[PDB]
């Protein structure tokens, strides 16, 4: 986040595993993997992607 | 010295995670952790399902936006999750389900602004209703779903008797329900000060008088927020700010398995 | 030690025992050897199956494909100075049937190639001669649009250069597959059709295939600059299976192959005539 | 070497 | 890193175990030949996949 | 001496229970009992859900009828379950989900009947099409559901090209899919033939070239029953009697959640 | 002078251990094949060059 | 030789 000390938010970021409709709402996307981040003194929040996958290797 | 604090939090369950800079600690109601129905206490005989992980995470309901006029919301469990994802499922397939929850309130705002909710979980929340007819709302009425209801700051009789709405009339100062407002205190709560903290995060035991009951009959706790100190900011006089409340199941289990239930809202 | 088991001696019965009745309702094939119904002999059993092991049923070099490619002057017109194939056991039918007694396998590949050249025109002198370039094209990386535009420079695809009559050219291939065995029919489709779809091209896909690429292209080219007389060559292309596992046994096709699913459409009459009563 |  | 195994004799000369050697010259174990020293197995899995398997003296319905 | 018998069987699971009196033993499909998936060979990362009892029971599918006439039925896994309680909504709500099953078929008549049916369970059962295009059925019309499809005695090619059905289209003697019916006892089976059972029990585990997979777009096993000796009885010409398909999933275990996946079958 | 080492195997025949054999013919080293024994590292010099690291749990900034 |  590069917005000023000031600044405060808490923001939703999501994975959603294939196979349904891409998310096109917040009550969609919490459905699947999510982490919510509150902005805050840590400037940064990660999410990790967990490997989800039929095969055992995906082409790229 | 390494540097954690019981303002900074993560809450992981299932495949979600909650992440606090601005927490006040958190409450474990009434001392107890969820847990499962001992053999000891058990007492319909089917082997229960434990969807684990499918149930137990946390659900974001929509998000309500508060303002110098409101007066507060109410939501109930499980009535509130009753249509998320397969928490919803094997609440209305099984005749009786049991579950504790993880409550967690967003409420985030700045330095220069101001105002004080109460958030106090309520176990068996009656609520008082709407007119001259005692114990008189209607299930559809009761149970608003993840939508919640308000309060307000009067006792507003509804009159149409000939079509009744059948409503409650939640009165902000008597919690809704014949009491005053101050000592709601005795209730599992925390306060979202603003100057203080962002979040509250509360933990809910199952608290009933069975071990396991209708799900869909009966609302175990009531979850009611409250401006105890109004929002105000700068010198403006029609500030906003979203109230995010996201729950999670913990540990859920179902007996009586058999077809859906459907319930009659519309 | 690999013999079959040897014959006992058996004689004479009258019992209670009887392993000629069963009922193949169970599901199970009555496992009767000549002693339960006849008397035999002791016969010390030399015999063995080493022959139908499932590497040696594979174990031989398949032609897959036959790939002509030309060298003679660049000129405007559709030519074939390189061509592309795209990997497959399905534009034949002989091991394509073979490997279709089994639903998955798990194996190594050797390829081997063969490559034959002739002239086409009476004459317009000779050639010298010509070293032709194999280049495997995995899915994802650049194809040629012409016989030396840069993908041929190789330095990641793996190329084979062979010289015009030096033995027959060779390479092995380990198991490449992105599942735990390679999927000889699969039951299904690689997308889905929504109902929020916006239209129903976006979820439709061929039943039974799975990967539009699957294990990508073989671009062959002759290297040299052409001559003044064209030379036309064909690649033939054999497969060895190696180090062989399969599993599920399934019906051997029946009717002739429609293309690369089990589609059917002539020749739906394999069996021939002969009357109940004749020998 | 190794005989088997 | 030589291997030794016996030969299998068919026709026999007017000459015993008749040894081959082997010796792998390439890393990866795909670039190998087939040993064709391969087992069997057996196949009651497909002849007779029953949860009860009875003798085949015995009834089979019982 | 106190009288078991390969012939007299009860099947429980879940909660439901199915006896039969007249069964011919039963399979377990290549010698193996259906398995979760171990530590070893897992594959997505993700804790999964077990829902267990709540999805590991017997589901019945519709009644159909046997009549002189029928060339014979089939239905793809878990297909046919994708609607059954809360097996369907697992399988819908999950990318990946693994599943073994044991399926009982069911068709009693009387000692002057007569009849054989061959019930074969199928690895990747992939069938024909209906036209010159080659690999075009599509999806709804691959996946019928609990309803299944149908063999037919002949190929009849769809020639509206213009609007393709886009079917199977199944020829019974050749298995719907190009092999001689003869040799598809090299798949696990059994055959009801009503002077000796009056069911027929096969358990599957769960076979495919993966651990896990999408069980919305690919299907593990087909179950074909084909009439091998037609119905028939005293002397009448229109004889017709039930057959009914109960199937369970076993083993059940997910990864993957998000929110639903609806398919467009209509 | 013979190397003998262990291959990787990946898919097996239906028949343990597979060794290949290596000589080296040439005295410069430059003619040599190349091994492919690799050996790895650690990724830290470049995803955490930090001069006190801190751990996952703990705030990055104290 | 030197197996490894
Ligand atoms: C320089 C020449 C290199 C040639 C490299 C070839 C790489 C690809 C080898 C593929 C062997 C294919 C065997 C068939 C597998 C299929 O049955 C299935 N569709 C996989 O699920
Ligand atoms: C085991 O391998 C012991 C030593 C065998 C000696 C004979 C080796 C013959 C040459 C192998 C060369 C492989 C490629 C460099
Ligand atoms: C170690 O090298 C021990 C002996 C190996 C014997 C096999 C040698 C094969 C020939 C190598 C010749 C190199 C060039 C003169």
């Amino acid at each position: 986040f590069c917005g000023s000390m000031m600044a405060t938010g808490k923001i939703l970021v999501a994975y959603a595993p294939p196979g349904a409709q891409p998310p096109t709402s917040r009550k969609e996307a919490m459905l699947g993997t999510h982490v919510i981040w509150d902005l805050g003194l840590q400037s940064s929040c990660t999410m990790v992607v967990p490997w989800i996958s039929n095969v055992t290797y995906r082409q790229t | 010295a390494c540097g954690y604090s019981d303002r900074v939090l993560q809450l992981t369950l299932g495949n979600s995670t909650i992440t606090t800079q601005e927490a006040a600690n958190s409450v474990v109601a009434y001392g107890r952790w969820p847990e499962f129905i001992r053999d000891d206490e058990a007492n319909p005989v089917d082997q229960p399902t434990e969807p684990d992980v499918a149930t137990c995470r946390f659900y974001t309901l929509d998000t309500v936006m508060w303002g110098k006029e409101s007066k507060g919301w109410w939501w109930k469990l499980p009535d509130a999750l009753r249509d998320m994802g397969l928490f919803g499922q094997n609440m209305y397939y099984h005749y009786l389900g049991r579950s504790g929850y993880t409550v967690h309130v967003q409420c985030n705002a700045s330095k220069f602004h101001q105002g004080a909710l109460g958030v106090f979980a309520i176990p068996e929340y009656c609520l008082a209703g709407d007119s001259d007819k005692q114990r008189y709302t209607s299930y559809a009425n009761a149970n608003p779903g993840e939508r919640g209801g308000k309060f307000y700051s009067q006792f507003n009789k509804d009159n149409a008797v000939t079509s009744p709405k059948r409503e409650f009339c939640p009165v902000d100062y008597l919690l809704g329900c014949g009491v005053l407002l101050g000592n709601a205190f005795v209730y599992p709560h925390q306060i979202i000060n603003l100057r203080t903290n962002n979040s509250a995060t509360i933990v809910l035991p199952y608290v009933n008088a069975l071990a396991i009951d209708s799900m869909v009959k009966h609302n175990n706790w009531g979850i009611a927020i409250l401006p105890l100190s109004p929002l105000d900011f700068a010198q403006d006089s029609s500030v906003e700010i979203p109230i995010t409340v996201t729950i999670a199941p913990m540990c859920s289990e179902f007996n009586g398995l058999r077809n859906v239930t459907a319930p009659k809202f519309q | 030690q690999d013999s079959l088991p040897d014959t006992k001696a058996s004689g004479p019965a009258h019992s209670k025992e009887v392993p000629a009745l069963t009922a193949v309702e169970t599901g199970a094939t009555n496992p009767l050897a000549p002693s339960d119904t006849v008397q035999t002999r002791h016969v010390v059993q030399r015999r063995s199956r080493s022959e139908s092991t499932i590497e040696s049923f594979f174990a031989r070099g398949a032609c897959v494909a036959i790939i002509e490619v030309d060298n003679e002057q660049p000129t405007t017109r559709a030519q074939k100075l390189f061509a592309m194939w795209r990997i497959t056991y399905k534009d034949t039918v002989q091991l394509r049937r073979k490997l279709e007694f089994f639903t998955y396998s798990r194996f190594d590949m050797e390829f081997t190639f063969v490559v034959t050249a002739n002239f086409t025109n009476a004459n317009n002198g000779h050639a010298l001669n010509q070293v032709y370039q194999i280049m495997y094209i995995p899915p994802g990386a650049p194809t040629p649009k012409s016989w030396d535009d840069y993908t041929w420079q190789t330095s990641s695809n793996p190329s084979i250069f062979y010289t015009y009559g030096a033995a027959p050219a060779r390479i092995s291939v380990p198991y490449v597959g992105l599942a735990n065995a390679y999927s000889h029919f699969y039951d299904g489709f690689a997308k889905v059709p929504l109902k929020t779809d916006a239209n129903d091209q976006i979820g439709d896909s061929l039943y039974s295939a799975m990967t539009v690429d699957d294990f990508g292209v073989l671009a062959v080219r002759v290297v040299n600059d052409h001559n003044p007389t064209k030379v036309t060559s064909k690649v033939r292309i054999y497969m060895k299976p190696k180090h062989v596992r399969v599993w599920c046994p399934r019906p051997p096709r029946a009717v002739p192959y429609y293309g690369p699913g089990v589609d059917y459409r002539n020749n739906l009459d394999p069996l021939s005539e002969k009357g109940l009563t004749t020998y | 070497i190794s005989e088997v | 890193g030589a291997q030794v195994s016996s030969q299998k004799v068919g026709a026999h000369e007017n000459s015993s175990t008749i040894n081959y050697t082997t010796i792998n010259y390439y890393k990866d174990s795909a670039s190998n030949a087939a040993s064709k020293q391969d087992y069997s197995q057996d196949p009651s899995k497909f002849t007779e996949p029953l949860k009860d398997v009875l003798i085949k003296t015995a009834p089979a319905l019982n």
